[PDB]
RNA sequence: AAACCGGUUGAUCCUGCCGGACCCGACCGCUAUCGGGGUAGGGCUAAGCCAUGCGAGUCGCGCGCCCGGGGGCGCCCGGGAGCGGCGCACGGCUCAGUAACACGUGCCUAACCUAACCUCGGGAGGGGGACACCCCCGGGAAACUGGGGUCAAUCCCCCAUAGGGGAAGGGCGCUGGAAGGCCCCUUCCCCGAAAGGGCUGGCGGCCGAUCCGCCGCCAGUCGCCCGAGGGUGGGGGCACGGCCCAUCAGGUAGUUGGCGGGUUAAAGGCCCGCCAAGCCGAAGACGGGUAGGGGCGGUGAGAGCCGCGAGCCCCGAGAUGGGCACUGAGACAAGGGCCCAGGCCCUACGGGGUGCAGCAGGCGCGAAUACUCCGCAAUGCGGGCAACCGCGACGGGGCUACCCCGAGUGCCGGGCGAAGAGCCCGGCUUUUGCCCGGUCUAAAAAGCCGGGAGAAUAAGCGGGGGGCAAGUCUGGUGUCAGCCGCCGCGGUAAUACCAGCUCCGCGAGUGGUCGGGGUGUUUACUGGGCUUAAAGCGCCCGUAGCCGGCCCGGCAAGUCGCUCCUGAAAUCCCCGGGCUCAA
């Protein structure tokens, strides 16, 4: 159904994060939710879900296997300053949506000014 | 200024087709444009610490990377032959040494060795006060008194202390010393300087290095003496 | 001033005089035997065969010293693909290869020859609809050239 | 696959031309379900004309002011109009000019400049000024713009020193292949730096809530000035290489050279004063024609031929035609300036603006053509300490028979049918199409995973006399209508026209016309021919060119072998790997 495993885990001390690559095996089943991948990784690593960010879940052709690229951060402030706004919007839920909306408002401003 | 990816140097460790149409252009610093790699390219494609130019520029702007004893916060800083690269939060120290396969590679070196740089003398000039300015292979200069400047010739090597701004040792270009090819085709070969044909132009003289029975030839401009039978600094 | 664009890969297999009755008969026989969609598939197989044969001719024309670092890997690759059965045959025997050897390596042909389908067209339908698994993954291209190591890893759903 | 076939004869062997068959590019007709990969699309047509929108900003850690919230120490946060720095000379377009040091390869500048960045050595002292925004008034249709007041600077200027240049003389010394160069000494003349500015923390002092600063020191940090080298960009020079025509044979007069100067960052008839007659040309001047050059592309078994030498990358030139300048390190500057020409738009008649060869878009021309769409998430660049900001570059989709790749338009058994098509019967499957979820995406779309019903939603184009695969089957017409790349049919019994039936070739393609290659040993180096088929000048002398006896000795230029520096990347061939294989 959904067999998850830590395929690999690199540690980038420069960005203060760990980049985990996870293997997901789901035969005859849909692609796993990125929320489910984050919950499994949080439970596996003993960390809060907010500290874990998914970059991309790519599913093979012709088989229910998916590889997920996940970032785990030592603190939420550096996580939100490093990860892209669309990534935070995908992962954090509503706070990423709020960040994207505020960015869009601040871009509409100064464009009206440039007009 | 822009650098089209087609006009990027061929030895650079980047794909030639898959990617954008631009490449990070080195910012006119202490090397040659075609014999150096920008710091962002080193961070993103050589060490794989950053996944994008934004992340690489963040890492560089924090001051985590040190080149030749000085923190470099410019993402376009050129990195070239024999440069010491130091990562601060991790403690890892590399030397940019000539390589047979990648043509230029970051090889880890000891912390005691990290403060020394073997610089090939590229020329001498007479400057004010009667002093001698030595110009090295990466554009660095050193002003010395005339008596010490008299006995150092072009194509010699000096092991130079970055922290003291002094010449730790001088390795003159003599037959039988150990030399490394720092340029074209026969790059990275280490061997004994055992044969020379002195052309009229000294820079274009034909030099032959030997590694047991392995004989390679280059021009005199393309070799650097790294000492006698044992190299002074870890290059391999 | 010229910009490179891709060219058809089956041109080397396609004949220049299509209106020969003998050539039409043999091509029709091959097409009906292996259940090919159109003449383009047969000509692609012939182009593959022509590449193999001309590689053999070129390696024969090179000297012994030049041929030495290429002769053994070439036959090894042909054996691994399944076009040649003995990887240690002489090089000039490779010159006499036949397009039926290449046509046997099609996934539809292998599905029919393993008895997984009632007919070659039913094997093509199986591969198209996705009921053929190659080592666990669905391979939906009937024209896929299965290698020797992957030949035994063919299953049905 | 290193290929032939049809045609001139009553028949035969030749010559030799034309056609057929293949690939590629452009346009066009009929038809067209899906997906993937890719740097396809007003080039081949007027560098023809344009409505509209967008297309270079960034910096408060350079500077003063104003506004709003907060708080007491010395300000914190946010915003505004600006001055000021840096950038806008990169990036984007297109192909008129150009047969040229434009371009390519190989070398130079010892004849030169270069902001930003790197390194080494040294320096940062004294003093002064103005102009914005703003306030009080405006003027003008608009564009734009006037007067007074007033606060600043990394804004502007002077002074000092450092330093720099010119002339001349001398020298151990440096570089370098070689000094007209560098350094040292000597003399005079001349020019002539700097922002210790910002921030952080600490210390001390002056000062006041009408202040929230100013000053002196220290450390850190980003900065400023001089000298030298590098880096980058640029200017300039050299050798060689790549079109047609003689129904173009003489051309040139600052033209060729020398000498002395001016200008330039720098050499040069670059320009100027004098002096000489030189310079180019049949090894093709000059003249005309065509054309941006290269990487490269199509075709052929190859030599070769062609340019589809449009798209992609590098160099060049241009911004309606022709000129000339400002600023600046850099322009004589596509979305900056000035003038002539030639258009056009607004106006309040006094004035102002404007030329899409930028991304969309409109008209025109033509055989011939895309959305007035989305994002700065990737690739980079300018600015910034940074965070970040901007970018019609770039990225993404749209449209379009752009090129390549993979598939569908069912499978199985039975019957009728002919063994065919098709129909019916029984079973199977769901690629595909349709609906839903996850994933994916900057967000979408698509893709992938999974779920639902269902045979169900999906084949055309050309042809059947020979070449050349496919009908002497049927009807109609009757040298008419029509076919016909060539040979040839049709004038009553048409296998060739018009239709039916049927078969053939390729197939999401299949045809028409063009251009290139093959064809073609019809351009012949490989490799043709000249008695009669086209082709020996009516004959001879001879210049350039090409071709040239034997032996010995020297060289090593051609030649051959090895090696090095190179011939950007992409493209091409081989090998390994990763996309489901494939591309
Ligand atoms: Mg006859
Ligand atoms: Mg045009
Ligand atoms: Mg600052
Ligand atoms: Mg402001
Ligand atoms: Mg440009
Ligand atoms: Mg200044
Ligand atoms: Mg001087
Ligand atoms: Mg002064
Ligand atoms: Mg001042
Ligand atoms: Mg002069
Ligand atoms: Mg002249
Ligand atoms: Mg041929
Ligand atoms: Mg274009
Ligand atoms: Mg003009
Ligand atoms: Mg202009
Ligand atoms: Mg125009
Ligand atoms: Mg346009
Ligand atoms: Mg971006
Ligand atoms: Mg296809
Ligand atoms: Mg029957
Ligand atoms: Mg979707
Ligand atoms: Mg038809
Ligand atoms: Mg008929
Ligand atoms: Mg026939
Ligand atoms: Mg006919
Ligand atoms: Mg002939
Ligand atoms: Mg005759
Ligand atoms: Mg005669
Ligand atoms: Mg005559
Ligand atoms: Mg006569
Ligand atoms: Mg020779």
């Amino acid at each position: 159904e959904a067999q998850f495993n830590i395929l690999s885990l690199r540690e980038n001390k420069l960005l203060g994060r760990k980049e985990v690559l996870v293997e997901i095996l789901h035969r005859k089943s849909s692609t796993p939710t990125r929320q489910s991948v984050r919950e499994w990784l949080a439970k596996q690593l003993g960390v809060e879900v907010d500290k874990i960010f998914v970059r991309k879940i790519k599913t093979e052709y012709g088989i229910g296997k998916s590889k997920a690229e996940v970032h785990v951060y030592t603190d939420g402030a550096l996580a939100r300053v490093i990860e892209p706004l669309y990534i935070l919007a995908r992962n954090l839920g509503e706070e990423g949506k709020k960040l994207l909306e505020e960015a869009r408002k601040r871009r509409n401003e100064r464009r009206e000014k440039r007009r | 200024v822009h650098l089209r990816k087609s006009l990027a140097p061929y030895w650079w460790p980047i794909p030639r087709k898959a990617g954008g149409v631009w490449a990070v252009r080195p910012s006119t610093g202490p090397h040659s444009l075609e014999y150096s790699l920008p710091l962002a390219v080193v961070v993103r494609d050589v060490l794989r610490y950053a996944k994008t130019l934004r992340e690489a520029r963040y890492i560089i702007s924090r001051g985590y990377i040190k080149v030749d004893g000085v923190v470099r916060k410019d993402y376009k800083f050129p990195i070239g032959l024999m440069d010491v690269v130091e990562i601060v939060p991790t403690g890892e120290i590399y030397r940019v040494v000539p390589d047979e396969a990648k043509y230029y590679d970051l090889k880890p070196i000891p912390s005691s060795e990290a403060a020394l740089k073997p610089l090939r003398v590229e020329g001498k000039t007479a400057v004010s006060g009667g002093r001698i300015q030595l110009h090295f292979h990466d554009g660095r200069n050193l002003i010395l008194p005339p008596d010490v400047g008299r006995q150092i010739k072009t194509f010699d090597t000096v092991v130079y202390d970055l922290e003291n701004k002094a010449i730790k040792t001088h390795l003159p270009l003599r037959l039988g010393q150990l030399a490394v090819v720092t340029h074209g085709g026969n790059i990275g070969f280490v061997g004994q300087f055992f044969e020379v044909v002195w052309t009229l132009k000294r820079r274009q003289s034909v030099v032959a290095l030997r590694k047991g029975e392995e004989v390679r030839r280059t021009i005199l401009d393309y070799i650097m003496v790294i000492g006698t039978e044992a190299p002074v600094v870890k290059i391999s | 001033g010229g910009l490179k664009k891709p060219k058809k890969k089956y041109l080397a297999g396609k004949p220049k005089k299509i209106w020969n009755k003998q050539l039409l008969l043999e091509e029709l026989q091959l097409m009906g035997e292996y259940g090919l969609r159109n003449k383009k598939e047969l000509w692609l197989a012939r182009a593959r065969l022509k590449w193999i044969v001309r590689r053999a001719r070129a390696l024969l024309s090179m000297t012994a010293e030049e041929r030495a670092p290429l002769e053994v890997p070439f036959k090894e690759k042909l054996y691994k693909m399944g076009f040649i059965e003995d990887p240690n045959v002489p090089l000039d025997r490779i010159l006499s290869l036949d397009v039926r050897a290449i046509l046997e390596r099609r996934l539809q042909t292998l599905v029919f020859r393993m008895g997984l389908a009632k007919s070659i067209h039913h094997a093509r339908q199986l591969v198209v609809h996705g009921h053929v698994l190659v080592a666990g993954r669905r391979v939906t291209s009937p024209g896929f050239l299965v290698p020797r190591e992957l030949e035994d890893k063919i299953t049905i759903e």
